[PDB]
RNA sequence: CCAUCUAAGGCUAAAUACCGGCACGAGACCGAUAGUCAACAAGUACCGUAAGGGAAAGUUGAAAAGAACUUUGAAGAGAGAGUUCAAGAGGGCGUGAAACCGUUAAGAGGUAAACGGGUGGGGUCCGCGCAGUCCGCCCGGAGGAUUCAACCCGGCGGCG
RNA sequence: ACCGCCCCCCGGCCGGCGACCGGCCGCCGCCGGGCGCAUUUCCACCGCGGCGGUGCGCCGCGACCGGCUCCGGGACGGCU
RNA sequence: CUAACACGUGCGCGAGUCGGGGGCUCGCACGAAAGCCGCCGUGGCGCAAUGAAGGUGAAGGCCGGCGUCGCCGGCCGAGGUGGGAUCCCGAGGCCUUCCAGUCCGCCGAGGGCGCACCACCGGCCCGUCUCGCCCGCCGCGCCGG
RNA sequence: AGCCGGGCGUGGAAUGCGAGUGCCUAGUGGGCCACUUUUGGUAAGCAGAACUGGCGCUGCGGGAUGAACCGAACGCCGGGU
RNA sequence: CCCAUACCCGGCCGUCGCUGGCAGUCGGCAGAGCGAGAAAGAGAGUGGCGCGGACGCUACGCCGCGACGAGUAGGAGGGCCGCUGCGGUGAGCCUUGAAGCCUAGGGCGCGG
């Protein structure tokens, strides 16, 4: 008999991608080897992010990437994102960038290639920089999904700006009792 | 009941992707042989003959 | 790889004719058994008659 | 598929994952949205405030087509025309400005949100906003109304 | 290749279609390990068993 | 490539047989007849096979050539060796080693050859 | 002030619907307690004054070749004989389970029986057991081969 | 007319031909035929021969080594 | 089992996405499938919110021109603080006859640029309240900003 | 009070230990017992509370027997205590 | 002195943790290491005969160390557990005997 608790004995993190495609699994093999036979933690972070799910790999926009690479000090370094690089149409001037991503939108790829940059895939990234020196690791906005507007402190409760679940927006849908001081109460 | 959901719809891009993948895999001797087809005598598995 | 070799056209006699055609780009498409299986599964359900 | 569902793993457990004390009876709380004000009041108030009551005026024969008015923003404003148009206007030296008609592309009102690149534009629309107008004037350009 | 388009040419017979992009180009894992530029940046392989 | 088709075929081959908590591979040029990346005879560019001769005695050694990867008809070269066991094993060993031709299969090929040879010897 | 029609008379195919009817085609359906109630002399037998209610029930064999003839018995029913690949298919006859029963063999028996753990004893069968494994590399002895290495010719392959 | 993209021809580079080669030369290996002719090479048999590996048909015993335990017999010393 | 909704997961495309309805494919073993439409994206969902409604509808920061600037240009551009995986730099430091002297790679004080995300402070849009002044004109008004 | 910039690391009690955070969510909403405290009752294997631990959901050694007591909580085995 | 499923030592199964190790099978074209108290190079350079060497690695694999293992209601995972039909595949099986049924026979798996 030992006075211990087994509730949190097992950790929940992912050991391998839930996906079944073969290209991602080959990438996982390569980066598993790199992470376990290299002291650099960039490989560990990249492999962990390869394991993650789709909603945990949000797309990164061209405007975000250029904005985060225009910061001082990080010139002529390769921007690495484990998600999808999507094009942003509300930006005219695009510089030359050295991008690496699993997949890139067709229009975004056309824009970068026209601007003069080059697109890399995580394989060739391994060949170029195994330990990943000169890399700027970016990611898309994880809280960008609209489901996060429904989360948190419940609506109809003071100081809670949480979106309710309504089948249709209008004046006849959840506007009368809990939303007005004129009818009952106002939270 | 007869109104079970018998049919399914797939995206056109996904259908085209599947077709492309099948076509590309049909050109590899290892995969064709592993499918069971006897092609050890075939001169070239992307087999092309004239229009005659 | 991006290399597109040259594929010979075989005559009906079984021997190689003088003609040859470059390999179409489709055969270099990625192989995804995941997508192939998903599209098959879901499409081989659209030729199914109801029962009840 | 029935293969992967919870029922297959539940065979042999008398209870079927619904408890022994409180069984799986027909409708313990009433059908549908019953008791919204009586015994589900806490849930209704906590998760759907404003559900009960009336507010606003009644409009009988509503026609959405009268109020149809799609909008566009200035950051998207240059995407209505082709890129070659914009680059030609950019390297043009005569000072001529391209004409962008949002009604042709299916927008009625122009709202000014994004930053506008510094080149003259002739934006013709049906409705404008004050900030969009001042953005166009500041960048140099013209605002034209159509019916 | 007119049906499915090349890597740099869209499909002529279809409205707007192009071959799916490769997630990884060089899928020769044996090379990707056995290349000098990656082997250089590696620690020594510990391969001696330490039993209880 | 090679790893790609290995990932494709590791579980969906016609040569795969799985029973009695076992798994075996069937395609011809596969020493040890087991499902593995090393010994799979259809994936790699350089492949070694050892088969019994068509005649009741001898051993056929099959080597995959380097040029015609997509031409199955002219992809394998076969050599028949019909001698004593020691010289047969020596010839196979020289062929595997001094050619630098897939050296990881040297002992497997030698073991398979020795076996075929014994089988060929009349029973007691 | 504008806008738009001309009521209180009439006709008109096509696109649309179809668990009845005639004639067809098909199925990731059921396979005789299932599928229609109904695979069969089924809305039949049968029940109720009536409205109405409403079953059970498929399979010898390739071919009846369906057991001539003798014998005991009043007969049912048997013993021989015969057909058949098979009567270990004999007219509700393919296969033929369990519950339950008869008989034969073995074992046991005064705390109802049965059960878990641990042994012991006796059995039916199995090892096709009953002088005990094989495998290299040597050493020694008795043998026998068209015999090794090195060269020449030709072919093939790998690498540069 | 202009611009973008793509196909084809020619010219010049870069890279690959290990998802995609031909000729020449060199090295190596293999195979077929002669050369080779038995202190070489090979095949089969015998020894209760040796070394190494795996096991004994069944039933048993002993020895030493190590781990963990229970106990016994000696002797020495400190505060005392 | 069908429909709806929510969330988590896998795949395709991605500021877009989706032919489900229809049509073209010599209708018809499979095939009642599959392919195609692109000037068949009508349309749905998303890309803008807020107000009961009339309606309105999403940054700005520096210098020269009249600080006690009216007001035109030159610009620069979508905040700030704290914490932040990674990356950059790098004082110093990693050996053997000595000695001069390198190359390449690893270590590392401190110092940078700081992803996502959290907290906080500002800013902008719509309704509403308080205060107060100014500006525009085809119609100078119970006008508009 | 808010802002900037600068300087101070002997990380300022002991002991122990990775921590934070977000979604979706079943069952439950009849309880009972014991030391101590305690209300009603003559009292009760009665009725009602507070703290902690149990039983319920739990087998094992002991109390001959036993939901709650004493010891002790459990994978299949050998030895020792 | 006696003994519990408690405690100590040992074996075995499984779970969890180390988000541990292994692509280095680098071989006459070679040189067999990264267990060792001390953050980092068996660093590169310039001047004073016999042809030979086990296993491996279904990387969804294999291997090594520790700790732990009660369970109703309930939740989750893995089933090379099982039943029926469909698309593939086994140059599968079968009148020299399939399905089904019976068995004091030989076995496997913790179990289905
Ligand atoms: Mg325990
Ligand atoms: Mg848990
Ligand atoms: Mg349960
Ligand atoms: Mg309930
Ligand atoms: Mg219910
Ligand atoms: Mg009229
Ligand atoms: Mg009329
Ligand atoms: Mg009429
Ligand atoms: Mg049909
Ligand atoms: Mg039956
Ligand atoms: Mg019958
Ligand atoms: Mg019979
Ligand atoms: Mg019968
Ligand atoms: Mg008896
Ligand atoms: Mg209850
Ligand atoms: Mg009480
Ligand atoms: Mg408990
Ligand atoms: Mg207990
Ligand atoms: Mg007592
Ligand atoms: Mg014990
Ligand atoms: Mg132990
Ligand atoms: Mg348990
Ligand atoms: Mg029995």
């Amino acid at each position: 008999g030992v006075d211990i608790r087994h509730n949190k004995d097992r950790k929940v993190r992912r050991k391998e991608p839930k996906s079944q495609d073969i290209y991602l699994r080959l990438l996982v093999k390569l980066y598993r080897f790199l992470a376990r036979r290299t002291n650099s933690t960039f490989n560990q972070v990249v492999l962990k992010r390869l394991f993650m799910s789709r909603t945990n790999r949000p797309p990164l926009s061209l405007s975000r990437m250029i904005r985060k690479m225009k910061l001082p000090g990080r010139e002529n370094k390769t921007a690495v994102v484990v998600g999808t690089v999507t094009d942003d149409v509300r930006v005219q001037e695009v510089p030359k960038l050295k991008v690496c991503a699993l997949r890139v939108t067709s229009r975004a790829r056309s824009r970068i290639l026209k601007a003069g940059g080059k697109i890399l895939t995580f394989d060739q990234l391994a060949l170029d920089s195994p330990k990943g020196r000169g890399t700027v690791l970016l990611s898309g906005p994880r809280k960008g999904r609209e489901v996060y507007r429904h989360f948190g402190k419940a609506p109809g409760t003071p100081h809670s700006h949480t979106k309710p679940y309504v089948r249709s927006k209008g004046r006849k849908f959840e506007r009368a009792r809990g939303r007005r001081a004129s009818r009952g109460y106002k939270n | 009941k007869t109104w079970r959901r018998w049919h399914r719809r797939v995206n056109t891009t996904q259908k085209r992707y599947a077709i492309c993948s099948a076509l590309a895999a049909s050109a590899l001797p290892a995969l064709v042989m592993s499918k069971g087809h006897r092609i050890e005598e075939v001169p070239e598995l992307p087999l092309v003959v004239e229009d005659k | 790889a991006c290399a597109r070799p040259l594929i010979s056209v075989y005559s009906e006699k079984g021997e190689s004719s003088g003609k040859n055609v470059t390999l179409p780009a489709v055969f270099k498409a990625p192989i995804r058994p995941d997508i192939v299986n998903f599209v098959h599964t879901n499409l081989r359900k659209n030729n199914r008659q109801p029962y009840a | 598929p029935s293969r992967l569902r919870k029922t297959r793993k539940l065979r042999g457990h008398v209870s079927h994952g619904h408890g022994r004390i409180g069984k799986h009876r027909k409708h313990p709380g009433g059908r549908g949205n019953a008791g919204g004000m009586h015994h589900h009041r806490i849930n209704f108030d906590k998760y759907h405030p404003g559900y009960f009551g009336k507010v606003g005026m009644r409009h009988y024969h509503l026609k959405r087509n009268q109020s149809f008015c799609p909008t566009v923003n200035l950051d998207k404003l240059w995407t209505l025309v082709s890129e070659q148009t914009r680059v030609n206007a950019a390297k043009n030296k005569t000072g001529a400005a391209p004409i962008i008609d949002v009604v042709r592309s299916g927008y009625y009102k122009v709202l000014g949100k994004g930053k506008l690149p510094k080149q003259p534009v002739i934006v013709k629309a049906k409705f404008f906003s004050r900030r969009a107008e001042e953005k166009i004037k500041g960048v140099g350009g013209a605002c034209v109304l159509v019916a | 290749d007119d049906l499915y388009g090349t890597w740099r040419k869209a499909a002529s017979l279809k409205s707007n279609y192009n071959l799916p992009m490769h997630k990884m180009l060089n899928t020769d894992l044996s090379r990707i390990l056995k290349s000098p530029e990656i082997q250089r940046a590696l620690r020594a392989p510990r391969k001696k068993i330490h039993r209880r | 490539s090679a790893h790609l088709q290995w990932m494709v075929v590791r579980n969906c081959s016609s040569f795969l047989i799985k029973r009695n908590k076992q798994t075996y591979s069937t395609e011809p040029n596969n020493l040890k007849a087991r499902n593995s990346f090393r010994y799979n005879g259809l994936i790699h560019r350089k492949t070694v096979g050892v088969e019994p001769a068509a005649d009741g005695k001898g051993v056929v050694v099959v080597m995959k050539r380097r040029s015609g990867q997509r031409k199955p008809a002219t992809s394998y070269v076969r050599t028949t060796i019909n001698k004593n066991a020691r010289a047969t094993l020596s010839s196979i060993r020289h062929m595997i080693r001094k050619n630098k031709y897939h050296p990881d299969l040297r002992m497997a090929a030698i073991r398979r050859a020795s076996a075929i040879l014994r089988s060929q010897k009349p029973v007691m």
